[PDB]
RNA sequence: UUGACCUCGGAUCAGGUAGGAGGACCCGCUGAACUUAAGCAUAUCAAUAAGCGGAGGAAAAGAAACCAACAGGGAUUGCCCUAGUAACGGCGAGUGAAGCGGCAACAGCUCAAAUUUGAAAGCUGGCUUCGGCCCGCGUUGUAAUUUGGAGAGGAUGCUUU
RNA sequence: GAAUCAUCGAAUCUUUGAACGCACAUUGCGCCCGCCGGUAUUCCGGCGGGCAUGCCUGUUCGAGCGUCAUUU
């Protein structure tokens, strides 16, 4: 059991003796991302999750980030 | 000269008609805002510099401050009536001055100026 | 790429952006040029019919 | 016209009155912190010439940088290293410019002018509201200060051909194979 | 033994260094300020020509506004601001110049005694830039000047001009050119004898 | 099964000493006394002074928690800082 | 089972709190007796859950409208009541700040503005 | 004893800001080796890839300490040719621009150095019925005027809001 | 006024994560303010708002024979 569960990325890649995740580097503020492996980036880019907030931005820009209510609404 | 990676820095021009129609719609949109106004500005007649091109004139950047004064056109009104001004250029000869002053009087004759508000 | 594959699988609408341009292609108002401007003609034959000059260059 | 007198005195900086002041200030700056703050500029004529005003939103910071080589030489200037260290400290502020204030055998001392883009005096003033825009985030990291414009060769002439628009942009332009439709 | 705070030690060691290191005559002339009697007489005249504060200027403008609804001479105030004052002494409009001894960048006033002496205006050097800011209704004033006073006290300024000249100016005349330093104590003397 | 301390739980939460009330209010002693006259704050008596504070004396005076909290939110306390 | 949103906007805050009171209690007793013979009770439970969600939305809506009427004169609004926009749209210069110009450039533009003209053919 | 001014700190005081993501394009730092020369080390690869820092819808550059030698041109940027030219080199492999000219697009400006001195005229706060009150910043300089193919000051008489 | 409808300007938004009271592999361990229920001013449990770092402007508090004035 060299590696344990990582809090941030959820993989079993957190080294137990060093307390550093080999996939994302959890104690570091930045997520680990190297350019010599494109395949590892398409496993973690924006778009591989659920888009809880980023998916609702484009509709708000379509209407000019409108604030208020429709006129004569109840 | 195929010594470096030419494949990763090759630019193709399939958008040449696409850029052309975009360029024409930019000129179209420029005259939409400036509707009675022309789409360009007045440029002076300028003599090409080197001995290879001494005998051909072209369009320069803007008129000399002395060229505006001889034609009776004020310097702080000239950019507002569509005349480009260049303070770097000098006359150095009466032939360059007389040719461009005559150009400004011809622009003055063809001009329709509208009264403020 | 992983972005676009998520949208196809999702039951969320594709936000269709209307064709809005920064600059209007035609003059507008109640001036003389706006009333006599032809939408289908181009700049040069519009200024031909007006009697004006569009380009002062060569 | 007190600053014209200061300009002539700053030119003469090995002379007796100024070398005395540069000696006693270097002793004081050595025993302070590396990236400490200055309530007033030590050279008010150089701060004024570089864009500093006595307005809320303008601060001055003093930095000590280690001098010497990196026989490899660090292509970043010591002013550019000084400017990068203020911005990483005062991450809410924008690096306007910097100037030399002192020297030693181990350290060089610089004073850096910072502008607060989130104050209301700054946003109201159209002479400095340009720095409020998001294009000017971390100018010292992109070589956009006077030191960076020098080290990037941003001058005009036959003497600065390779670097007058950016050498990486010029190298991309000169190494691009341009193929047209009707070749 | 006990440990002093860092800024306490630094500002105290700046005392000892200023009194130990021997100072060039440009900065050394600031160590010779005037006496208690001449300060009080100068500030007696100068308090009479204080500028108007923000309250009584706003009321004075309110005077002329409400009278316009329902004739002045030249105001005479003490002049301040470095570039304003040194512009006045360069144009020989100043009668008397009073310079603080504690401008934290000393270069802003280090040319002032020579410029006043070249131009012919008699000057003086006083303790406290805070004392000059009191006259000015600011926090600190690096320098003040007097240009013209009313005819009530043309004589009082003339006697003060002389008293500054024969009481301060012809007493520091030899010390303008001479260097500072030479305040070595018993510990410094024994240390220098051990080093030599 | 949880371990709970007798010092932290009981009458010590309810009643507070005069010195602790002054330190909490961050006011001087004459300022605290004057605010007691105006607001009608009263020292009162706890049931067990030893349970309120183990190190305590009968000469010492205690205070209730709620009226101290009223003095913490007093506009007079804000007015005292403005007048000072 | 279902409470229409039309009548909820009429009633005040205290009367809504009674409906909120009976709604979960009826849900709770239903859920106890739903674990045996979960038939049309299960359709009713769904009607209870939507009705609870509908009155909570109406209770919240009149609450912040009352808060916004309180804060219509003060400068600093609370964090939840402020509009979202984006991060960069919030740090963008204001419309009055980005449009204002120097006095020396206003004096120039007043007396020498861009005139309107045409050139004959 | 009192009260400054200067400097250094504290506060779960009020109001804000920075981190991370993305990185196709953009600005910097740092920086290889394989290959070629039928071996190979200068060179080349390459001021590239990998590594680090930092922005925007574009970025960057930009209104000459410019190019020119002409009858001169006239901020920046990009395309076409210049041109595989000049120039540099185990002068082998090779490397390799620019001015001019034709176009695309064009737009100019802000300070510092001046005494408003017959009046700090400037600005942040937070308290308001909001109409205008104080606090602070600031003379070690905040507004106005001015930025060298200029300008200021007087006089002068027309023309502008 | 149906809808596994469309639009979308108002809300809700658990634990984490730049991740922010401390710990984290436990639905644990602390402090300030307020509320509720169960014998309840003392006991227990739950809930609500808060409590990271660097920096800027202001507010307030403090230190320094650094330093000025103080017999009219
Ligand atoms: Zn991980």
């Amino acid at each position: 059991k060299t590696h344990g569960l990582c809090r941030r990325c959820g993989r079993r890649s957190l080294h137990n003796q060093k307390k550093v995740c080999a996939s994302c580097g959890y104690p570091a503020a930045k997520t680990r991302k190297y350019n010599w492996s494109e395949k590892a980036k398409r496993r973690k880019v924006t778009g591989t999750g659920r888009m809880r907030y980023l998916s609702t931005v484009p509709r708000r820009f379509k209407n000019g980030f409108r604030t208020g209510v429709p006129k004569g609404a109840r | 000269h195929f010594r470096k990676h030419w494949q990763r820095r090759v630019r193709c021009h399939f958008d040449q008609p696409g850029k052309k129609v975009t360029r024409r719609l930019a000129r179209r949109a420029k005259a939409a805002a400036l509707a009675p106004r022309p789409v360009d500005k007045l440029r002076p007649i300028v003599r090409c510099p080197t001995v290879k091109y001494n005998r051909r004139t072209r369009l320069g950047r803007g008129f000399t401050l002395e060229e505006l004064k001889a034609a009776g056109i004020p310097r702080l009104l000239a950019p507002t009536i569509g005349i480009a001004v260049d303070h770097r250029r000098k006359n150095l000869s009466e032939e360059s001055l007389a040719a461009n002053v005559q150009r400004l009087k011809d622009y003055k004759a063809r001009l329709i100026l509208f009264p403020r508000k | 790429r992983e972005l676009q594959k998520r949208k196809r699988r999702s039951s969320r609408p594709t936000i269709r952006m209307p064709n809005r341009r920064k600059k209007a292609l035609n003059p507008a108002g109640n001036n003389i040029i706006a009333k006599s401007w032809n939408k289908k003609e181009t700049l040069s034959q519009n200024y031909t019919r007006f009697g004006l000059v569009a380009k002062l260059g060569k | 016209g007190a600053l014209k007198y200061l300009e002539e005195l700053s030119k003469k900086k090995q002379s007796d009155v100024v070398r005395f002041l540069l000696r006693v200030r270097c002793w004081e700056y050595r025993q302070l912190n590396v990236i400490h703050r200055a309530s007033r500029p030590s050279r008010p004529d150089k701060a004024r010439r570089l864009g500093y005003k006595a307005k809320q939103g303008y601060v001055i910071y003093r930095v000590r940088v280690r001098r010497g080589g990196r026989q490899l030489k660090y292509q970043r200037s010591l002013r550019a290293t000084a400017e990068e260290r203020v911005g990483r400290r005062c991450s809410n502020l924008r690096v306007l410019n910097s100037y030399w204030v002192n020297q030693d055998s181990t350290y060089k001392y610089y004073e850096v002018i910072l502008v607060d883009p989130n104050h209301k005096a700054i946003r109201r003033d159209p002479r400095i509201n340009w720095i409020c825009n998001p294009v000017h985030k971390h100018r010292e990291c992109r070589g956009l200060t006077s030191t960076g414009k020098k080290s990037r060769g941003l001058n005009k002439g036959h003497r600065f051909n390779k670097t007058r628009a950016g050498r990486r942009k010029t190298w991309k332009r000169h190494n691009t194979l341009s193929l047209w439709r009707y070749r | 033994m006990v440990k002093w705070p860092e800024y306490i030690r630094l500002q105290r060691q700046k005392k000892i260094l200023r009194m130990r290191l021997k100072v060039p005559p440009a900065i050394a002339q600031f160590q010779y300020t005037l006496d208690k009697n001449l300060a009080a007489q100068a500030f007696k005249l100068l308090n009479k020509y204080r500028p108007e504060t923000k309250q009584e200027k706003k009321e004075r403008l309110l005077r002329e506004a409400t009278a316009i609804k329902e004739v002045s001479k030249k105001p005479y105030t003490v002049k301040y601001g470095l570039n304003h004052v040194v512009g006045l002494i360069e144009n020989k409009k100043a009668s008397l110049v009073l310079i603080a001894n504690d401008v934290d960048p000393i270069e802003l006033v280090v040319f002032l005694p020579a410029l006043c002496r070249k131009m012919g205006i008699p000057y003086a050097i006083i303790k406290g830039k805070a004392r000059l800011g009191t006259l000015v209704h600011k926090k600190t004033a690096a320098v003040v000047a007097i240009t013209e006073v009313r005819s009530e006290d043309k004589n009082e300024l003339a006697k003060l001009i002389s008293a500054v000249k024969e009481g301060y100016l012809e007493k520091v005349e030899d010390t303008r050119k001479r260097w500072g330093g030479g305040i070595m104590g018993f510990k410094a003397q024994k240390r220098e004898e051990k080093r030599k | 099964g949880k371990a709970k301390k007798k010092g932290k739980s009981g009458a010590a939460r309810n009643y507070m000493t005069r010195t602790q009330a002054v330190k909490k209010l961050q006011l001087s002693l004459p300022d605290f006394r004057k605010l007691c006259i105006w607001k009608g704050i009263y020292p009162r008596e706890p049931r067990d002074r030893r349970k309120v504070n183990k190190s305590a004396t009968a000469s010492t005076t205690f205070y209730y928690t709620k009226d101290i909290q009223y003095l913490l939110h007093e506009p007079l306390l804000q007015k005292f800082r403005e007048q000072k | 089972g279902k409470v229409k949103a039309g009548q909820l906007w009429s009633k005040n805050k205290e009367e809504l709190t009674k409906i909120l009171g009976e709604l979960k209690t009826e849900l709770s007793q239903l859920r106890i007796q739903k674990i045996s013979s979960s038939g049309a009770k299960l359709n009713k439970i769904h009607d209870l859950r939507k009705s609870i969600a509908r009155v909570l939305t109406v209770i919240n809506a009149k609450q912040r409208a009352q808060l916004r009427l309180f804060y219509k004169n003060k400068k600093y609004l609370p964090l939840d009541l402020r509009p979202k926009l984006t991060r960069a749209l919030r740090r963008r210069l204001s419309k009055e700040d980005a449009s204002r110009v120097l006095e020396k450039t206003k004096k120039r533009l007043t007396h020498f503005p861009q005139r309107k003209y045409a050139v004959k053919a």
